[PDB]
């Protein structure tokens, strides 16, 4: 099984109303696969559901193995988020579709930061008029690596803001 | 000094990764992912 090792393994999330757990907050998160390798990676993609079709109130997360999605993990309470407004038989994939793979592959395959790791993970979040796309690094004073992240970025998307927050 | 790919090369590898699929343990969590109702 001659298969391409990813540099890191990835765990992808899913949550939404339905998901939304009362009691505690975090439970409302639901792990759904982890990756090890590009195949398994484009195994998950085939199996993801598309943005287009996702329902309005859900967020996709991809974060590294043994790193959750929240600011009270270690990996991200230095850290902090950059994140953008983009806007909304078969058809042909929408831009935000592709903007979400080219970052996700961005993500795999390590050319998110070309330079301890500084990006911990991404999130996709369908909303009512946007849709936020966030990448969480993981040291918020380094401001080259910012500048770096953003250029990145910016070329893999093509579909408003651009702000960088602290946790 | 780590392992990276390229966007083309992933994309090249995606075609191996056409051979590969997933068990229902796996696959079964992916029903979670809810697609957007209509709008009569």
């Amino acid at each position: 099984a001659n298969l391409h090792k990813l540099q890191r393994a990835w765990t992808l999330w899913y949550d939404s109303p339905s998901t939304y757990n009362t009691e505690n907050w975090e439970m409302s998160l639901v792990p759904i696969m982890t990756v090890h390798s590009v195949e398994e990676f484009f195994v998950m993609l085939r199996y993801m559901k598309p943005l287009h079709a996702l329902r309005t109130s859900s967020q996709y997360h991809f974060f590294q193995e043994g790193v959750k999605p929240m600011w009270e993990d270690p990996a991200n309470k230095k850290g902090g988020k950059l994140w953008v407004n983009l806007d909304i038989a078969a058809e042909a994939k929408t831009d935000l579709d592709k903007a979400w793979e080219n970052v996700l592959m961005a993500t795999v395959g390590e050319y998110l930061d070309c330079v301890e790791p500084f990006v911990t993970g991404i999130v996709m979040s369908k909303r009512k008029y946007h849709n936020r796309l966030a990448v969480w690094v993981s040291d918020a004073s380094a401001t080259d690596k910012i500048e770096a992240l953003k250029k990145a970025l910016t070329k893999e998307a093509s579909l408003a803001s651009m702000v960088f927050t602290k946790h | 000094v780590r392992t990276m790919y390229t966007r083309e090369e992933l994309l090249r590898i995606a075609t191996l990764a056409s051979a590969m699929d997933l068990g229902p343990e796996v696959l079964r969590k992916f029903d979670v992912i809810e697609v957007a109702e209509p709008v009569p």
